[PDB]
């Protein structure tokens, strides 16, 4: 289990508990004042800054360096870009697809309709030959 | 005999008044406590 959703939950809950803490102190800041005829924020503030910094940290680890695998192979051969996001220039965006043996044009190149009907017949015959293989 | 009812008439004329109210009743260590 990685830290991002953990940090979301603990950050929301530590803010929630800072909330209940600030509830008690600041409700009893003006309610107790009524006892004094309308008469420790500091560590509350420090734990608050802890909560804010941790929630900010929490958002980052929901963003990971993008990591990929090759389509044709069946080994892992894990493809890392060392990059967090996906870029805008079509030339190198086309690169990150071409690291895979894929073509987002897809069907126009492959023509599934004509190929398949012969493909299924010959491939069953063909592997039936390869069953010894 | 039976005390049937009770009355109090000390309160028949008040001149002046006053009000009384009623009411209820370093950092690292702070974190844990």
């Amino acid at each position: 289990s990685f830290v991002s959703k953990l940090l979301y939950t603990v950050s929301a809950l530590v803010l929630f508990h800072s909330g209940f803490s600030s509830y008690e102190f600041h409700h009893l800041l003006k309610l107790n004042s009524l006892n004094n005829a309308q008469g420790l924020p500091k560590d509350i503030m420090y734990e608050t800054y802890a909560g804010l910094i941790l929630f900010v940290l929490a958002v980052f680890t929901s963003f990971e360096k993008l990591q990929y695998l090759p389509i044709e192979s069946n080994d892992g051969k894990i493809i890392s870009q060392g990059n967090y996001l996906k870029e805008i220039a079509l030339n190198k965006a086309t690169n990150v697809d071409n690291l895979i043996g894929s073509n987002p044009n897809g069907e126009i190149i492959f023509t599934p309709s004509f190929v398949d009907v012969h493909m299924k017949r010959k491939i069953c015959r063909e592997w039936a030959s390869n069953t010894v293989k | 005999l039976i005390p049937v009812w009770q009355r109090d008439e000390w309160l028949t004329n008040v001149v002046d008044y006053a009000v009384l109210d009623v009411f209820d009743s370093s950092l690292w260590n702070a974190y844990w406590l």
